[PDB]
């Protein structure tokens, strides 16, 4: 909850700098994921996402079952930068 | 399988360091980027 | 391919027709390309 009140107050405050986090739990395996804004002004958001996805990072796309697979932007831009 | 998580950890701290070097530290190690459509995005978060 | 369909669609909705947008209740409103395009040509 206190992490919620914190990072959300940075979410309302809003540079383009990405906030760092470190979380320690015995259940959790150490990882290194970064979470940029998801596709929905919009042309700006898309722009950040392309820049980040371009470089050879391991990109994690998600898709909701209801959506057509072709239709979803997530898998689609992952196809755009990784054929 | 303790040696297995670790190489990763040793690498993750290093990614952190290249990340923090400086201005010209254009250079870095990859990581996972997470992208999702709005239904998708709620799903992802 | 998917952009040829969007060209012809845009072409259609730009001009003053009474546009009928539909939206499934699962998808979030801001991600539905129907309502997104409906606000794109009609603020």
């Amino acid at each position: 909850s206190l992490i919620q009140k914190t990072l959300t107050e940075l979410n309302q405050s809003v540079t383009d700098d990405p906030i760092r986090l470190t979380i320690h739990s015995p259940n959790i395996p150490d990882l290194s994921l970064i979470d940029l804004p998801g596709y929905i002004l919009k042309r700006k958001i898309t722009e950040l996402c392309d820049k980040y996805i371009r470089g050879p990072n391991i990109i994690l796309a998600i898709s909701a079952a209801d959506t057509d697979l072709a239709n979803s932007t997530a898998l689609q831009a992952s196809r755009r930068v990784d054929p | 399988d303790d040696n297995m998580m670790f190489i990763t950890k040793k690498m993750i701290e290093i990614r952190n360091l290249l990340q923090k070097v400086g201005q010209g530290s254009t250079v870095t190690l990859p990581s996972i980027v997470v992208i999702g459509s709005q239904s998708s995005g709620k799903s992802s978060v």
